[PDB]
RNA sequence: UUAGCUAGUUGGUAAGGUAACGGCUUACCAAGGCAACGAUGCAUAGCCGACCUGAGAGGGUGAUCGGCCACACUGGAACUG
RNA sequence: CGUAAAGCGCGCGUAGGCGGUUUUUUAAGUCUGAUGUGAAAGCCCACGGCUCAACCGUGGAGGGUCAUUGGAAACUGGAAAA
RNA sequence: AAACGAUGAGUGCUAAGUGUUAGGGGGUUUCCCGCCCCUUAGUGCUGCAGCUAACGCAUUAAGCACUCCGCCUGGGGAGUA
């Protein structure tokens, strides 16, 4: 939905696998390649792709990545409030952190993290330790995550009586 | 034989979050009444009805939606449940969400917001947390 | 068996009056009665499942109500108990 | 000296089979270190009495008096309830 | 895969004894007491303020330092004070 | 705790755990304030002194499932009434 | 015992349609017994939300919760000593 190329961006790549595909005498293979997307200053998106090649396929995993996109709800550098992540048992869960801490995470949700302008955070993987589902769990996370004028609205009342 | 009618209506109100319908049908309580009222004043609940029959309730509440049709809260469960009751005091009562959300709170003096119980410096048996 | 005659007869007296139907001293007395009959039955066929079972569960519901009955009220109990010679 | 209102707990009886001497059984609910709930576990304090005053089952409360006798301490100070088969 | 333990035991009386209360010890009378909310046994172990670790709850340890306890080749006893 | 280890074959039921609705009441839990106490050293904070640091000192905070006592009664609990 | 639904018991809530077993209320028929709608409880299937390693579960939850009980903490050893 509603890729961009107007913006900057970081391509970052996550993992490769050398996946393989038996068929009846030889054995076939095509490489894999998971890859993040984003412009780190609020926006945010990860990307999948499968070649034969490896520049080929990240090539198809972040032009596919363009396309899913994240508002990432972001303030004072840091995410609004704590949340836990879900998805496919591969669970996560981040907390906001006071100033010069950092992110602290896995290399793969370090990336996700570092890529989306967030700079002082706290999180720590849980469950499974496989990329691919802790990385779309942390993309989950920021999916369902609001920020004070995104609720103040919903609610009757406004910001300045409710406030982190 | 229920064990507890704050699960009962946490339930109900989740319940009726995963499909949306303004109206929902509770036996009501003076608790349940309170808890409603404050429900509406944080602004999650559009209206607040009360009814008597034969014997208790029964509380009907309207809900609220956005204009998108999009589910005020993230998440709404209890903390206070039979067993394993709890308690906090009036600077250890948690912040869940901040601003964000709210702590239901009965306190010696009445069931009131998160805030109140922490500006007034006396704190209570917690219920729910809401946000 | 029981019959809903003789039932009818004998609830009449220990009924705590007349236009009432519950009052446990009215349940206590059937289960009573109807213990001695399933025990007597149960003596004439020594082996079977649904007797037994039976008699467990009625003499359980009987226990239940008249420790009800020893919350409420305490004169209730003891008449009740030396009236029909039963719970020593 | 006087400077100790003495440890009054009240509790019920369990037997009066001994000479001047009940054994209080004081009722109390404690919480545990790793959970947060509480649970009771009781006891059974040993009574000084002067005619085997208290009966069984009564409820009564007692006090810190001083060591009376092999495991016996507390004295009784006012019977609260008693009462026949309920 | 430690379920019954306890007969001075538990209670009383009397006396003695102890700085003191106390089956602490004697003689008499009574049969109680302890135990699933874990007695008893077995095995190990001095305890604590703390130390290490952990975000936190926790987990492990009881080296220095301070407090308390127990012991001085092994067992028994008592004088002095 | 379907299939991965993990619901006993099931039933009757003690002790226990939990508890429908409303009112009154108690204030045990709970909340709240004070009092005494939690030795000192130690951890943390702040400062000072050994050339600095290590270290040491000072003072502070912190530390109880703590006791006494002054208040509150929504909730748990006790009593009484629907 | 593969005693199984490889799904502990009790309670409350959450789209549907289609049947089957023993009932109930109402309208349509001169008479419903002929037809329909509605309500029960079990007894099935297809399926949405949601949930799951996936398969599948879906008011007869493996969903959304609460109380209580049982149990597991790698395999072989071994249900062995």
């Amino acid at each position: 939905r509603r890729e961009e190329e107007t913006k900057e961006f970081e391509e970052r790549v996550v993992t490769i696998n050398r996946v393989a595909k038996v068929v009846k005498g030889g054995r076939r293979f095509r490489f894999t390649a998971l890859v993040v997307v984003g412009d780190k200053n609020g926006r945010v998106g990860f990307g999948t792709g499968k070649a034969q090649e490896v520049p080929e396929a990240i090539k198809k995993a972040v032009e596919a990545a363009k396309k899913d996109l994240v508002v990432v709800p972001r303030v004072e550098g840091t995410t609004p409030h704590t949340i836990t992540g879900r998805y496919g048992s591969g669970s996560v869960f981040m907390k906001p952190a006071a100033p010069g801490t950092g992110v602290i995470a896995g290399g793969p949700v370090r990336a996700v993290l570092e890529l989306a302008g967030i700079t002082d955070i706290l999180s720590k993987s849980l469950g499974s330790n496989t990329p691919i589902n802790m990385v779309r769990a942390t993309i989950d996370g920021l999916q369902n995550l609001k920020n004070a004028e995104d609720v103040a609205k919903l609610r009757g009342k406004t910001v300045e009586e409710l406030y982190n | 034989t229920m064990t507890d009618p704050i699960a009962d209506m946490l339930t109900r109100v989740r319940n009726a979050n995963m499909v949306r319908h303004e109206k929902l049908e509770l036996p009501a309580s003076n608790i349940k009444k309170e808890i409603a009222e404050i429900l509406k004043s944080e602004g999650f609940i559009k209206n607040v009805e009360y009814v008597e029959d034969d014997k208790q309730g029964v509380l009907r509440l309207f809900l609220k939606y956005g204009q998108n049709d999009e589910r005020v809260i993230t998440g709404l469960k209890r903390i206070s449940k039979p067993g394993l009751r709890v308690y906090a005091k009036a600077s250890e009562m948690p912040k869940v969400l901040n601003g964000l959300g709210i702590a239901l709170v009965s306190t010696s003096e009445g069931v009131i917001t998160d805030k109140e119980a922490r500006k007034r410096n006396v704190g209570g048996e917690i219920i729910a947390y809401v946000w | 068996a029981i019959s809903q005659e003789r039932k009818n007869e004998i609830i009449k007296e220990y009924r705590v009056h007349e236009t009432d139907t519950g009052s446990p001293e009215v349940q206590i007395a059937v289960l009573t009665a109807e213990i001695n009959a399933v025990n007597e039955h149960l003596r004439t066929h020594k082996k079977d499942h649904h007797s037994r079972r039976g008699l467990l569960k009625m003499v359980g519901r009987r226990r239940h109500l008249l420790n009800y009955l020893r919350s409420k009220d305490i004169q209730r109990y003891r008449e009740l108990i030396k009236s029909l010679g039963i719970r020593r | 000296s006087e400077r100790n209102d003495r440890k009054v707990y009240v509790g019920k009886v369990v037997s009066d089979k001994m000479d001047k001497t009940i054994t209080v059984l004081v009722e109390t609910y404690k919480t545990h270190k790793l959970y947060g709930k509480r649970v009771k576990y009781s006891k059974k304090y040993k009574t000084h009495d002067e005619n085997n005053s208290a009966k069984l089952g009564d409820i009564v409360k007692i006090q810190e008096t001083r060591p009376l006798s092999a495991t016996k301490r507390f004295r009784l100070v006012e019977i609260v309830e008693e009462s026949v088969i309920i």
